[PDB]
């Protein structure tokens, strides 16, 4: 059967200064214990005897046997000087209570309660639980009480006295997964250019974890780390994956990773290393191509170039062009490896038929698409004439060839009012000659 | 270990320092001998006396809209040593006499407690 | 007169008064009753003794090149206030009491306030 | 005469708390006077006692009659406390003599000199001149030295003590002219509309005048102002100028004037203020102009237009012309309220002759200039025929109308006469022919 003790009463008052004398009866006694907030004593005689009593030893003393059964006392030493032991420490989770550590040295005292700083009141849903052995006790702390700041308050004589200040931290609970972002969705690197991506990370908390993973491999990658905390509960972290020096095999998909007590958030980025640059050319029209005289036509190529092409130059018959020519990338976005070419010819002359040539350089590769542009134009009629064998001429010089008929490529067509008239698939052009006979 | 916990606010310490007047005195319940001492056994007394002092100090500046200031300063490393408390009281998880420092002394023992942090158990 | 000898880097007092502890106490030799007595009876004896209080707060402090610095603040007031003196002088003790920075703002401002009046 | 003084000293030292009594005898004599530093006492007593001297009662003491004369003995309190009475302020105007208020009050020491605060040295060429009496004076005071610390030294039983500490204020000498400049040197605005200029003065002072005046117009302006200082002896002032409801006579020279005790600077901004909008329109070549068929062209215009130019348009026979034609401001000057059109016919056809037109606009005033363009085309022959009267017909159309020569042995002209008979048809761009065969 466990010990007894000499004062009985469970709860004993004494004057500061006064003695203390607690006696436990237990054949098997092994020790006096002693707490208040977080110090300990333990005393090894059966008697606990202390000679002038100071308010720090207010507290709990329990007196234990060698079977381990235990009897306690709580002893009020009531002090006119200080009514409060303070520890301040006051770190709280969110979602959970969390006490305030105000214990008293006089239970004899009325309105034992919470107050805030400066007259400043309590938020108005905030609500606490009042224990004159252990503290004020704040239930289920929310965010808006993070730096609240608190004193405990106790009525005495009619007359109400204030612990010192006590400033409550909220160490926040998870309730959304962190949030991710990568600076580049996907990257293209010629071999040996350095891979450098930053991934990003927000958080209520700096305990979010986060981690940068190469797909399909479980090993760590190397990475640098800077974060930051943007007021209350408000942080985020910014974490770099490089690879000093790309090599092919690199070639891959990254994933930065960020999980904490509520969840977890992926994202990730693509790279492509490619051994050397690249030129391709795709025309958007046939290269061979047909104007007629005074008609419009665009060429047009499009054009994938890694790295970004260095010189675009359009050719006609080995002579260079200005001022006639568009270049723009085909896709806004900064992925783009995609360009478009223009050349626009206007109201083309019959001479200008021949070979157009568009010309792209980048580093790695030079490349070169060719065009043939024929202009047509309407038969037109070169000579008409009238030889010494009584025969007439008609001669017609057009693309394509000339038909002619009575009443460039070039055609005579010979006869032993006349009119010679040439026709070819854009027009017609006639010619005269009149003739009398006596 | 813990050494994501600190964020890199702390290199504003050095214009908080410069911001501080000279011949102003803070006040930290310094574990004494943590100079000579090695890291383990001071460190968890020291974040939790620098969360204190650190939150005493807060409340004495005002915050400004408009630029860096001491509040803000302040504020973001009492955030820090608020989870340097927070995850040595959750790792290791097995007071002194107050003592008056000029801003660049306390800053100084405030700098040697987060340098704890880049080997600690 | 002597009103556009005060530039208006004054208004950075208050941005100053922030960055100031609260608890930090500031000494200045204080013309009494200036509170309640007309400008030219204090003026002349309170801007010297502000353009002393001020150079010393300016040794307390050191040179944070990025950003507005405590330093940097004081400094330009102390440039103000000495050329109030220069023109109080040309144009034209107490006892050392304890000020926290709200208050000897205070009485810088009101000081400051007095040259728009002046004679 | 004037009175003698006892004790018969020129300097008397006296120990702390001891008995300073100084004796006057002039038949005359109205009062002594005591002098240090700021501090002055008067007493009409032809005796002067105080039995416990302070250190504060170190100075100079002058007994004057009334025949105006004056004779005086200097004081002196040795305390080991209080070597030095001082006064902290310190100011110098530049490259004068400046005094640090610092004078004994004990002479009989040595090495009394001037040192740097923190330990650091004296600026290398900062001289001064040591006097027990006065203080110690630092010759020629220059910029270097603004808040420079100092402390007074001095050498006692062989140690070395200091004063309180100094700062050296120093109050610039101008040297060089303020330095003056406006937001913009022109200004043209509507009637009505806000007018509003901003001048920045620099200098070494706040102490430069600066002020805006009109030209011919004594009265000086209404003003705000804004100014900053940027460091030592580098002041920013900004001074604005503003009209709510602009008008014509309002128009003129303004000027930002500033001065400083070398000498002035002036930079002067001028304002127009129009009645109403205007455009003007200048055609750079002839409004008729001549092309042969396929060739370029280009038909420009440069036009002054206030306020800006809204809309600019260029028309083709009733219908707008569009992605072949530039416009630009004419310079790159923010004065520059002119304006360049030009449009950029391509080898044009023969078809395209006639009239192109350029239309432009602001609120106030809408602005038309009109272009003819003809376009030269090498003739053509049409029909080759003879009449039912034993004539023959030759038919030639072209721009310039065509003209038709005969040999025997849009525009159109229809011409007229063993056998072969010709006409030519030709103008200024084109030659062509036709035949005809007559066998008899
Ligand atoms: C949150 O992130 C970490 C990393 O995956 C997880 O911690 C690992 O969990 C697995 C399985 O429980 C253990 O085998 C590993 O030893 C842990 N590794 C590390 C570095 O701690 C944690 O469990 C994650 N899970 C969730 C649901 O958030
Ligand atoms: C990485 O993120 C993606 C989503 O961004 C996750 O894909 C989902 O996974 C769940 C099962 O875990 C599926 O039910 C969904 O259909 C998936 N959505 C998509 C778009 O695929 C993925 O599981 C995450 N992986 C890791 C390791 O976190
Ligand atoms: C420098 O700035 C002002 C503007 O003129 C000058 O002050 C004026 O000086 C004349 C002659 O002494 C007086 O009549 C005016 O009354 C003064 N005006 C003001 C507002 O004080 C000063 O003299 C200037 N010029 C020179 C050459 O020193
Ligand atoms: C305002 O400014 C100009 C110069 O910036 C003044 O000085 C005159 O300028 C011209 C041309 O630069 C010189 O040839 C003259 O020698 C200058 N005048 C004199 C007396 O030397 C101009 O006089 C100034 N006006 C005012 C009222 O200050
Ligand atoms: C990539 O290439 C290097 C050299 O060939 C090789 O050592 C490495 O194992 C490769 N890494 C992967 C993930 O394939
Ligand atoms: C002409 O100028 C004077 C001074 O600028 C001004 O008072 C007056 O009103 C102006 N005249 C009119 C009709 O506004």
């Amino acid at each position: 059967s466990p010990p007894s003790i000499h004062p009985g009463k469970s709860d004993l008052i004494v004057r500061v200064g006064d003695e203390i004398r607690l006696l436990c009866t237990d054949p098997g006694f092994v020790k006096w214990t002693f707490e208040i907030l977080d110090e300990t004593n333990e005393n090894k005689q059966n008697e606990w005897i202390t000679e002038k009593a100071e308010a720090t030893n207010t507290g709990k003393y329990t007196c234990t046997n060698k079977h381990g059964l235990s009897n306690s006392i709580y002893v009020f030493v009531r002090d006119p000087a200080k009514l409060f032991l303070v520890d301040r420490s006051l770190y709280g989770k969110e979602d959970n209570d969390t006490l305030v550590r105000c214990p008293l040295t006089d239970p004899e005292v009325t309105n034992y309660s919470l107050k805030g700083c400066q007259g400043k009141p309590l938020p108005k849903d905030l609500r606490f639980i009042p224990d004159p052995k252990a503290g004020i006790m704040i239930k289920s702390v929310k965010r808006a009480y993070h730096r609240l700041c608190l004193h405990c308050s106790v009525d005495q004589e009619g007359k109400s006295v204030l612990s010192e200040k006590f400033i409550l931290k909220v160490r926040p609970a998870f309730k959304a997964v962190p949030v991710v972002s990568v600076s580049k969705a996907s990257y293209l690197l010629r071999e040996g250019e350095e891979f450098t991506v930053t991934c990003t990370i927000k958080d209520v908390s700096s305990s979010v974890y986060s981690t940068w993973k190469r797909e399909n491999s479980q090993t760590k990658l190397q990475e640098k780390y800077n974060s930051w905390h943007h007021g209350d509960f408000n942080y985020e972290r910014q974490a770099t994956l490089t690879i000093s020096s790309a090599r092919v095999n690199d070639s891959g998909v990254f994933m930065c990773y960020a999980n904490n007590t509520f969840g977890s958030a992926n994202v990730t980025t693509t790279l492509e290393v490619v051994d050397k640059g690249f030129i391709n050319i795709f025309p958007m029209i046939n290269t061979t191509v047909f104007v007629n005289d005074g008609e419009n036509v665009d060429l047009i190529v499009e054009y994938e170039a890694f790295p970004k092409p260095e010189h675009q130059q359009w050719i006609y018959m080995n002579r260079t062009f200005t001022d006639k020519w568009e270049d723009y990338p085909k896709s806004e976005n900064e992925s783009n490896i995609r360009y478009v070419s223009e050349l626009h010819l206007t109201r083309l002359k019959g001479t200008e038929g021949g070979t157009y040539t568009f010309l792209v350089s980048n580093s790695d590769v030079n490349a070169a698409i060719a065009f043939n542009v024929y202009v047509n134009t309407k038969p037109e009629i070169l000579t008409y004439d009238r030889l010494v064998n009584g025969m007439l001429q008609c001669v017609a010089a057009g693309f394509p060839e000339p038909t002619i008929d009575w009443y460039k490529l070039v055609v005579q067509s010979s006869i032993d009012t006349v009119e010679c008239k040439a026709y070819n698939d854009v027009g017609k052009t006639s010619a005269y000659a009149y003739f009398n006979f006596a | 270990i813990c050494r994501n916990r600190v964020t890199n606010n702390v290199k504003d310490v050095t214009k908080l320092v410069a911001n501080l007047p000279k011949d102003y005195m803070i006040t930290l319940k310094y574990v004494p001998g943590m100079d000579v001492l090695p890291s383990h056994c001071w460190i968890s007394e020291m974040v939790v006396q620098l969360s204190d002092s650190l939150t005493d100090l807060l409340d004495k500046f005002s915050n400004i809209s408009e630029g860096l200031s001491n509040y803000s300063i302040i504020d973001k490393l009492v955030n820090i040593v608020d989870d340097l408390v927070e995850c040595v009281k959750e790792n290791s998880s097995k007071s002194p006499e107050p003592r008056l420092f000029t801003p660049e002394e306390f800053f100084r023992i405030f700098n040697r407690s987060i340098d704890a942090f880049k080997d600690f158990v």
